[PDB]
């Protein structure tokens, strides 16, 4: 009885509202294999949660530091004063080691549900992990999981899906116009007709490559825009 | 039921925890064959025991004798016994020791008797764990000691390989390299001196000389797989 | 049931999926006769195994050339090795055919009369040359680690892996030859050019592969 993505369209058999934010949308039928549907559901949570942090970071960073131009914020010379011109090789080493640990733990949970709940060092500590992708426990200090969990999952995925669309709008707008999200919004308001996608779509403002501390990094736009 | 290398995984069938240090790690299934595992069991102990002695030696050499580089100790050392005099004693002595150990691996209990002296003999034992004269003193339970031996041994095997690649890349000793890391931890990692991306590849330069002149002959000294370095 | 090279086309009758890497690809019915199929199964493995050694050797030496260690290109190594080391080519060629002839004749008469080479005639060896299957010698000489004597399920998995990497290597060795003829540069020299400008540097623009271009 739930509303579907389009009017008068039959939902797939395997989509029966069990998961949150289920509109019965699967034109490519990628969820037919039950095991594949679980894996894709996790990746939807990862993209949804990472994307929401991405959108929040870009917007908040723009307000505090308007001139950083987040697209270029990755360059070492643009880093804050404490970290300015830090050796990117050492900086990457922290991320690889720390993310490899965290992500393998999450991966092992998917392979064998409930195996990696307990802390490895300090015996006794554990997380409830009521459902895969929702560890809870220490990950939910405020205890919002208690109550109408189903509704909260719906709110999370719906906002997360919107963030995914919104963030890729930031990327394409930066590539085409060369301005951040808020800056582009101001430009449209000033001259709604002269300054819009109909004009900017044909230009890609990203240089072909950059030199990061002597290492050349290729760059591209998402379409063959006029460099 | 027992701690595993990857918690939550299922150990392979051929691994059941009987041997010391058996944490169920065998992704390629090299130990599936019973006879192959018996041989591989011996080599792991021998490799680990050599590595532990070697790693301890290199550290002690640097502390006691900082000037000499353990990598160059081969040519730096001078003794009256000469190059080929040392090698001759080493070959014959090692040939005897290794063959006897090898014979026990094939047919256990046949080389326990002392050849020269009749009265002395090695008590019954397991392959790879000789007893009697070799083990005058035992701090505690053997089962616990065997696990301690392999875990330290496995770490030592990695440690020695760390010395070689650090020595070849940084051209320094183990402790000297560590002091460099502590000085500038961010700018000294392997990530901070090498990187490969589509279109460019930067690798550290091999700091060991290509060739070594030692008593009228030239000894090649190649960096290990220098062409595949990151 | 099992996947095939051309989805929707029933596999041939003589290909029942028992062999490793079987996708029912035999459009010309070259292996319809059961006895001829045994010969080609082993011919494919020998071709695949040599190609893997060839491809790995060509790739590794090419990396040595690009990095500047001084290795010659695979298409010049033969001339360089002979001249630099002062080797008589006809003697080296003859030695190869004695060693290959002895080793490969033994493989020939094991195919004709399986188990015949394990009779102790050759230096008293009686079990290292018995053979496990067609094209899979086994034994403690050709399989010292006993990966074919351990788990049965995983050994069948490796047979699938061996043939597919062998077929991939065979295609690659054809690529090395075709690329050299069209371009006249080394394998990784071509790879570097493509990564520079993939759009404007490839076979469609080399001026050879597509003459009408
Ligand atoms: C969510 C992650 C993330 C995202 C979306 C971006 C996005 C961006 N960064 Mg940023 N970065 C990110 C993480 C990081 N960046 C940096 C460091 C930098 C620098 C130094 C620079 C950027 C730049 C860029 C731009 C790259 C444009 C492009 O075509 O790149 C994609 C180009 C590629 C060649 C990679 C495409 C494939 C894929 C993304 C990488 C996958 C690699 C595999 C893991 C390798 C595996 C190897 C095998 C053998 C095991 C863009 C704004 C550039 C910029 O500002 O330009 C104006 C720039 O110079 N970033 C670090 C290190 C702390 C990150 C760590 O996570
Ligand atoms: C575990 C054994 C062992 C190891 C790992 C090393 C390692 C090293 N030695 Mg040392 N040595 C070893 C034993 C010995 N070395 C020497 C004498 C020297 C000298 C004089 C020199 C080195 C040098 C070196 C370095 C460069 C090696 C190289 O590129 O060789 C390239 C490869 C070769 C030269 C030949 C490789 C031989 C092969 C691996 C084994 C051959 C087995 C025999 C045929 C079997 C018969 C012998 C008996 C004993 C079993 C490296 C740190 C050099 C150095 O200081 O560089 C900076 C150097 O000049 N070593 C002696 C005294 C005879 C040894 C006795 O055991
Ligand atoms: C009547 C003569 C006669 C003929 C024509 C053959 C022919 C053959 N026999 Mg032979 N045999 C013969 C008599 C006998 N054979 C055997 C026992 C065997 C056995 C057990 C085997 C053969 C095999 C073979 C084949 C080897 C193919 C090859 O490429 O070899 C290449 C030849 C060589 C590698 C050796 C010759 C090399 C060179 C001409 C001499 C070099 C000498 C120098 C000292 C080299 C030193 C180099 C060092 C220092 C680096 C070949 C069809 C083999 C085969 O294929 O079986 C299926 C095999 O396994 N024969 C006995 C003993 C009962 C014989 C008695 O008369
Ligand atoms: C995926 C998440 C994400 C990522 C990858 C980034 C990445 C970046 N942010 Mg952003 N940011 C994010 C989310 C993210 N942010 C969010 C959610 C917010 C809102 C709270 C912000 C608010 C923000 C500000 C206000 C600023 C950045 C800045 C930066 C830069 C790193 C500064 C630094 O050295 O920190 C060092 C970090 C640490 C030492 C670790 C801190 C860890 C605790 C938990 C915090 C870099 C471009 C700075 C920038 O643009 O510099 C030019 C900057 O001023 N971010
Ligand atoms: C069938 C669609 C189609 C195709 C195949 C092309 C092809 C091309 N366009 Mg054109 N273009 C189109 C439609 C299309 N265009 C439309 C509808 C517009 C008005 C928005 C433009 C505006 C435009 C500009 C301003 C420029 C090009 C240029 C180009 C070249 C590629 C480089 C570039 O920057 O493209 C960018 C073009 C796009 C990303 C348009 C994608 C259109 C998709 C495929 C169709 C669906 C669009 C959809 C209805 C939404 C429209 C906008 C929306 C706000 C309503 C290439 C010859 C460049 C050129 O002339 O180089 C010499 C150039 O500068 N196009
Ligand atoms: C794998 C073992 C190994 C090897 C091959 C070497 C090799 C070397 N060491 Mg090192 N060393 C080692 C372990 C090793 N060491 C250990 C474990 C220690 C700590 C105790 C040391 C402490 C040490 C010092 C302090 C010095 C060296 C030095 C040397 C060099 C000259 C040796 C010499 O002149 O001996 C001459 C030989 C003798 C005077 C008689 C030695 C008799 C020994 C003690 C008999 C041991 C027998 C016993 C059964 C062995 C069990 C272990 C074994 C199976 C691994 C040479 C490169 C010297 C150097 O740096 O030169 C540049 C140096 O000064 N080593
Ligand atoms: C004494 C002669 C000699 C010399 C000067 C070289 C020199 C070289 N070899 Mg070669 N090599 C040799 C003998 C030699 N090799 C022998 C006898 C073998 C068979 C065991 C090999 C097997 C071999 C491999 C597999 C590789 C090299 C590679 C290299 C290059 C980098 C150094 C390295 O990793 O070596 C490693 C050498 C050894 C571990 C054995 C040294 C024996 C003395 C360098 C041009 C590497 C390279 O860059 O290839 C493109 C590489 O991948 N060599
Ligand atoms: C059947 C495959 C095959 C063939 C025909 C060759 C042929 C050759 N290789 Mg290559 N090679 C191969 C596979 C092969 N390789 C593989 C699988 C690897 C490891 C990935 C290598 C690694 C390698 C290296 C590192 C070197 C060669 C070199 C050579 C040349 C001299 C060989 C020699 O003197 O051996 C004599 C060896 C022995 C008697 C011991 C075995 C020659 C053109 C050398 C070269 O090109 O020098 C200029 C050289 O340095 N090869
Ligand atoms: C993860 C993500 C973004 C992450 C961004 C991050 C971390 C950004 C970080 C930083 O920016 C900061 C904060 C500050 C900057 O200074 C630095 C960087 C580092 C740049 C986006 C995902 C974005 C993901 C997107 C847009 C995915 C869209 C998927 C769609 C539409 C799929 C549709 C369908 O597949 C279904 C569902 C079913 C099928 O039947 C039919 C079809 C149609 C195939
Ligand atoms: C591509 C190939 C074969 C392809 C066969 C195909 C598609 C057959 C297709 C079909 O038949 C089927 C299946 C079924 C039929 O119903 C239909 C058709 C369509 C008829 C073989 C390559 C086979 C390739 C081989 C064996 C390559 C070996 C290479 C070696 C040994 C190289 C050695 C060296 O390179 C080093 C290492 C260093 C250098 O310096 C020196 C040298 C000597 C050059």
């Amino acid at each position: 009885d739930r509303k579907l993505w389009a009017p008068g369209v039959v939902a797939p058999e395997y989509l029966k509202g069990d998961l949150a934010g289920d509109y019965g949308w699967d034109p490519l039928g990628l969820g037919a294999d039950p095991t594949a549907l679980k894996w894709y559901r996790q990746s939807e949570l990862q993209h949804a949660r990472w994307a929401m942090l991405g959108v929040a970071g870009v917007l908040v960073q723009e307000i505090v530091k308007p001139d950083v131009y987040f697209y270029e914020a990755g360059l070492p010379q643009n880093l804050p004063e404490p970290f300015t011109n830090i050796n990117m090789g050492g900086l990457l080493a922290w991320e690889f080691i720390l993310m490899h640990w965290v992500e393998v733990r999450r991966w092992q949970d998917y392979k064998n549900f409930g195996s990696v709940n307990e802390d490895p060092i300090f015996k006794g500590n554990k997380v409830p992990n009521p459902e895969m992708g929702y560890p809870g426990g220490i990950f939910d200090p405020f205890g919002f999981s208690k109550g109408n969990l189903k509704e909260l999952q719906t709110k999370e995925i719906k906002n997360g899906r919107l963030a995914m669309i919104a963030y890729m709008a930031f990327i394409l707008q930066a590539q085409a116009t060369g301005k951040g999200p808020l800056a582009a919004l101001s430009a449209h308001l000033s001259n709604p007709f002269g300054n819009n996608i109909l004009k900017n779509i044909g230009t890609c403002t990203v240089p072909h490559s950059v030199d990061v501390q002597g290492l050349t990094i290729p760059l591209t736009c998402l379409w063959p825009g006029s460099q | 039921s027992r701690p595993l290398w990857l918690p939550g995984s299922t150990p392979p069938a051929h691994l059941k925890g009987d041997l010391p240090g058996d944490f169920g790690f065998d992704p390629l299934g090299l130990g599936a064959n019973a006879e192959s595992l018996k041989w591989f069991k011996e080599s792991e102990l021998v490799h680990s025991r050599w590595a532990m002695a070697a790693v301890a030696g290199i550290l002690v050499q640097e502390i006691v004798r900082p000037d000499v580089f353990w990598y160059n100790a081969g040519k730096e050392v001078e003794s009256p016994l000469g190059p080929l005099g040392l090698l001759a004693v080493e070959f014959f002595l090692m040939h005897w020791v290794e063959v006897r150990r090898w014979q026990d691996l094939r047919k256990p209990g046949s080389v326990d008797q002392d050849p020269i002296f009749s009265q002395y003999k090695l008590p019954p034992h397991e392959v790879g764990y000789p007893g009697g004269v070799f083990a005058p003193f035992i701090p505690g339970d053997l089962a616990e000691l065997k696990v301690k031996e392999i875990k330290n041994g496995r770490l030592a095997m990695l440690a020695f390989v760390g010395f070689v690649m650090a020595a070849q890349v940084t051209g320094k000793g183990p402790i000297a390299a560590l002091q460099e890391h502590l000085a500038d931890p961010w700018g000294t990692t392997i990530f901070s001196k090498a990187a490969v991306v589509p279109g460019q590849a930067v690798a550290p330069p091999c700091k060991i000389p290509a060739s070594v002149s030692y008593k009228g002959i030239e000894i090649p000294t190649p960096c290990f797989l220098q062409g595949l370095w990151p | 049931v099992r996947p095939v090279w051309f989805p929707g086309n029933p596999p041939p009758a003589h290909l029942d999926g028992s062999l490793a890497g079987d996708y029912g690809f035999d459009p010309l019915f070259l292996g319809q006769e059961p006895q001829t199929l045994k010969w080609y199964v082993q011919a494919e493995l020998v071709h695949g195994r040599f190609a893997m050694l060839g491809a790995a050797g060509i790739i590794l030496t090419s990396i040595g050339a690009k990095v500047g260690l001084g290795f010659p290109e695979w298409y010049d190594a033969g001339k360089v090795v002979v001249e630099k080391n002062n080797i008589d080519f006809p003697t080296l060629m003859v030695i190869q055919f004695y060693l290959m002839g002895w080793a490969e004749t033994k493989r020939w008469y094991d195919f004709k009369n399986p188990g015949s080479q394990a009779d102790g005639s050759f230096l008293g060896f009686t079990e290292e040359f018995k053979g496990l299957e067609n094209g899979y010698p086994g034994g403690r000489f050709f399989d010292p680690m006993g990966l074919s004597r351990g788990d049965a399920a995983k050994y069948q998995e490796y047979k699938q892996k061996e043939v597919k990497n062998g077929r991939l290597a065979m295609i690659a060795c054809l690529g090395f030859a075709a690329q050299y003829a069209a371009t006249g540069k080394g394998p990784l020299d071509n790879l570097a050019d493509h990564l520079a400008d993939p759009n404007h540097v490839n076979f469609a623009t080399n001026g050879v592969s597509i003459p009408i271009a």
